[PDB]
């Protein structure tokens, strides 16, 4: 039992001591550190942990070098994009100047600056953002300004003065997602005491947190059936009885769609054919109230026009599945004819 | 009385201690939070279900559970705060309302949001485990979505020793309403609590009526089989049984009675108690629009048909006046749809229930 | 609505004096009844959070509260979201003018009776009858017919006959047919005729 519980503890979504296979990037990132110390823009999709990998290499910097003070911020704490003036101040000591003041000192230890989640920092013209950017290139300047993001077009919308001046263009760097030899190796470097799922989410989206919830999930399920690649596509497939009015409500709006040929269809159109359905087999605020039910069930859609009839109704599923999630065919041949 | 005994045992307040119908997604939740109690680590999940399943009964008993074992000294201790999204007046209050839950200050807003920044982001004295509660999610909405994605993302730092469940009506929402980072915090933790079958609804009614005879079995089995039938709610059950013992007070024909008065539309007969002229006026809507086969008409042609009418009946001859004042009675009850609050002569009429169900009143 | 709902219950002095948002201070604490006029304006409100914390608190086990409303729409249900729908019990009464003409007479013939607790009684027996005389007069149930096929509701009836009292004076103790003939010929004129008929020869061309 306590094999699953110490697998199920390695394989958490906390930092760990090492990130392999990310071994360039973190050798760049030290390089252009260890040159600045004696602008950059990070790019990278959700699960690339750039996060961790910048915080694992300013903690070796701090462990290994002296002389400089390091400024973590996350933009989401802020409500406002002007209030990352003040919350840098905060952590220093008419305030952008006396920034600037305590910035351009003939003296002083060096700053690096480190605003997570760049993207968040917007402005209706920009304005804190050049200004930032702008901040590095002064007179007596001392700043080594670091941006994370996860948008790819930050220095493509928001900056062409930058692009205009030479001077001013920062060092770009991204961060490609995760290949499956490259997860394999970062899975296996977890237990020291798996190929399918690295293929698997590396062709999805490449995120590790993914995989890493993947198998948590798979020890999770073997541990629950203890007690009481199966897995791991099991629970994959999991994530990537209907009421009878129901299904009549949806074979009518299918029979209306295939006749009438148009996507949209009208709530009362749909519910005269509804009562029509029911009178051939013998069987208004309910139909609603079974469209929003199904609209909860991800099975339909629905354009909310602010009124009844206006409300738009539309499928999402191919009709091929639909026919096969249906396990009976007395039903589907009696609604046909 | 047995009778009462019944409706005592049938309200909706009455909560049992346990039933085994939803065991197994207890038992699941049973095992989550629990190791996540026992590792001292945060977590983050997201159940979804229709109205009706006994989502908040069931998050409620785990935690009598949970409270229990930890009086054993079994489980370490821990803090328990529950919100609800929808008693709120505004979103940003509910960083106060959690606030004072564990420490009792009073702040605003932004400074409420900041000082729980600080509590969960910064090292400091160990705390028992927090478990939160919130109910409502989607109700916590925001244009810039600050709130939830502080809501799911905060239990992910170590320091945090949070867990978070959130309750919901929709299952889409981590994907069409939750952003990319945080639709995958809470990917692959989605429970779904399907509605209950006809027999886990005969179960659970004869759970509150054990040792107590007073319903015949083909009632009770009609009752259930109707509400698998409609929407497979246990409150409306629940309503449908209280209703149909009142009228007893007063067979399957009292829950026969109790759901086609409770679930039926009124409009057949609201209209079949109109009175004629109103009777006339919607005769002559149905023929023009059998004319013209729109479904919109101006009060103009209306007010022509219904003065052919009423030459054809024999009726004294109407003035605009009276043919207004009707109209406007009739769309007070919501029959109709018209704005005629400024324009008089052409107003367009819509009609606000099927046609064949006037059909079907007006035949008789 | 919180404001009145504090000042009625008398725990202003309880729950404090300042505009301060907090509800809890009620919300917390709380056999007391509702009643809500003309409820189809409450489910305009921008989240219905009023109608649902009381729905919550009579689903809950807490107090008892009973929960009245008067409607005019037949739409009712259809105006409130369905988490509020599921948790209102589904009791109606609907209230209809399901009588007939014979029916509307007798109504009209009682309610111009006077009381039994009146001072004078050979009076109010030589009122009751010619009231009972005035019923079955062929012109005033020719009045009572039009304006019952115009609306049963009993509001216009009481203007009516509030306008046929208002011409009763000492010299005319009880009324007559011509009278009520009067009042309804006062009530059912139309406006824009008589709006044409002030205007002059310029705009008549
Ligand atoms: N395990 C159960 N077995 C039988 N009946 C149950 C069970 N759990 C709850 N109920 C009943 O079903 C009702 C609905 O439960 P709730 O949890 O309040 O509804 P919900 O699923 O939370 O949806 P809403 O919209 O939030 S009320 C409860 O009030 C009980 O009367
Ligand atoms: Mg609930």
């Amino acid at each position: 039992g306590t094999c699953y519980q110490q697998a199920k503890l390695v394989l958490n979504t906390a930092v760990p001591d090492r990130l392999p296979a990310r071994e360039r990037e973190m050798d760049v990132i030290r390089n252009f550190l260890r040159e600045h110390i004696c602008s950059l823009y990070l790019s990278g999709a959700p699960g690339t942990g750039k996060t961790a990998c910048l915080s694992r290499i300013l903690q070796d910097l701090k462990k290994e070098l002296k002389g400089f003070k390091t400024i973590m911020l996350n933009c989401m704490s802020l409500r406002t994009a002007q209030a990352v003036f003040p919350a840098i101040a905060q952590e220093i000591c008419d305030m952008m100047r006396k920034l600037e003041k305590h910035m351009t000192a003939e003296k002083g230890p060096m700053i690096v600056l480190v605003l997570d989640e760049m993207d968040q920092l917007d402005s209706k013209g920009q304005d804190v953002l050049y200004t930032l950017f702008e901040w590095p290139w002064l007179s007596n300047s001392h700043l080594v300004l670091i941006g994370i993001a996860n948008t790819l077009d930050l220095t493509d919308r928001i900056l062409p003065r930058l692009q205009a001046r030479e001077k001013c263009k920062p060092q770009l760097l991204n961060f490609p997602p995760y290949t499956r030899n490259q997860i394999v190796t970062i899975l296996q470097d977890r237990l020291n005491q798996v190929q399918f799922c690295a293929r698997k989410v590396s062709a999805v989206s490449g995120d590790v947190r993914k995989a890493l919830d993947v198998c948590r999930r798979a020890i999770e399920i073997v541990e629950s059936d203890v007690k009481s690649l199966i897995h791991i596509s099991q629970v994959i497939s999991e994530v990537d009885s209907f009421p009878l009015q129901q299904k009549i409500l949806v074979c009518s709006l299918m029979l209306l769609i295939r006749q009438l040929k148009i996507k949209e269809v009208t709530l009362g159109k749909l519910y005269e054919a509804y009562s029509k359905v029911c009178r051939k087999q013998q069987v208004q605020s309910e139909c609603l109230s079974l469209s929003g039910l199904l609209e909860a069930r991800g099975i339909l859609g629905l354009k909310r026009n602010k009124e009844t009839r206006l409300t738009k109704v539309f499928f999402k599923i191919e009709e091929k599945e639909i026919e096969h999630a249906l396990k009976d065919k007395a039903l589907i041949g009696n609604i046909l004819a | 009385s047995v009778l009462e005994e019944a409706r005592l045992r049938l309200h909706v307040s009455a909560v049992p201690e346990s039933l085994p119908c939803r065991e197994q997604e207890f038992q699941d939740i049973y095992n989550f939070v629990e190791s996540k109690l026992l590792d001292h680590t945060g977590g983050c999940m997201y159940i979804s279900g229709v109205p009706g399943t006994g989502k908040t009964a069931t998050v409620h008993e785990v935690i009598r559970c949970l409270q229990q074992a930890a009086q054993a000294n079994d489980v370490p201790p821990f803090q328990y705060i529950e919100v609800n999204g929808m008693k709120l007046t505004e979103p940003h209050q509910v960083y106060v309302q959690i606030l004072q839950k564990l420490t009792g200050q009073k702040a605003t807003a932004n400074h409420a949001a900041e000082l729980l920044a600080k509590q969960f982001c910064t090292r400091g004295s160990p705390q028992e485990t927090t478990v939160l509660l919130v109910d409502e999610l989607d109700l916590l909405w925001t244009h810039k979505q600050d709130i939830m994605y502080n809501l799911f993302d905060w239990p992910t730092h170590k320091e945090a020793r949070l867990v978070v469940l959130a309750i919901a009506n929709t299952m889409d929402l981590p994907e069409r309403i939750m952003m990319n980072r945080v639709s995958s915090r809470l990917g692959l933790t989605r429970m779904c609590f399907q509605p209950y079958t006809y027999s886990q609804l005969q179960q659970i009614l004869r759970s509150r009526l054990k040792h107590l005879k007073a319903f015949e079995d083909d009632a009770i089995q009609l009752v259930a089989r109707k509400v698998a039938a409609l929407s497979g709610d246990a409150r409306r059950c629940l309503d449908i049984c209280r209703r149909a013992t009142e009228i007893c007070e007063f067979t399957i024909a009292h829950s026969m009675e109790a759901v086609d008065e409770m679930f039926s539309s009124s409009y057949i007969t609201a209209i079949k108690n109109s009175s004629v002229l109103e009777q006339s006026f919607l005769r002559a809507i149905l023929a023009e629009f059998r004319r013209s086969g729109l479904e919109e008409a101006t009060f103009q042609q209306i007010y022509s048909q219904h003065v052919a009418l009423c030459r054809m009946e024999g009726l004294p001859y109407p003035t605009m006046s009276e043919t207004m004042a009707v109209c406007s009675h009739l769309g007070s009850c919501r029959l109709l749809l018209v704005e005629p609050s400024r324009n008089d002569l052409l107003l367009r009429v819509r009609l606000n229930v099927s046609q064949d169900d006037v059909l079907y009143a007006l035949k008789d | 609505a919180l404001k009145e709902i504090t000042r009625q219950l008398n725990l202003e002095n309880v729950v404090g004096d300042k505009v301060f948002g907090s509800f809890a201070e009620n919300l917390s604490f709380l056999p007391v009844i509702f009643i809500l006029d003309e409820f189809d304006l409450f489910a305009h409100h921008k989240n219905q959070t009023l109608l649902y914390n009381l729905f919550d608190i009579s689903q809950s086990a807490q107090t008892p509260i009973a929960v009245i409303g008067l409607t005019c729409r037949l739409d009712i249900l259809e105006l409130l979201e369905k988490r509020v729908k599921s948790r209102f019990s589904h009791r109606q009464i609907h209230l209809m003018n399901s009588f007939g003409f014979p029916q509307y007479v007798k109504i009209f013939k009682e309610q111009l009776s006077l009381p039994a607790e009146f001072p004078d009684k050979v009076f109010a027996e030589k009122w009751n009858e010619n009231v009972q005389y005035l019923s079955e007069d062929r012109s005033v149930q020719e009045v009572l017919q039009k304006h019952f096929n115009i609306s049963k509701n009993l509001r216009s009836l009481h203007m009516l006959l509030m306008l046929a009292l208002n011409r009763v004076t000492a010299s005319h103790p009880f009324m007559t047919a011509v009278d009520l003939m009067e009042a309804s010929q006062l009530c059912s004129m139309d406006s824009k005729a008589n709006i044409v008929h002030g205007l002059s020869v310029l705009e008549i061309c």
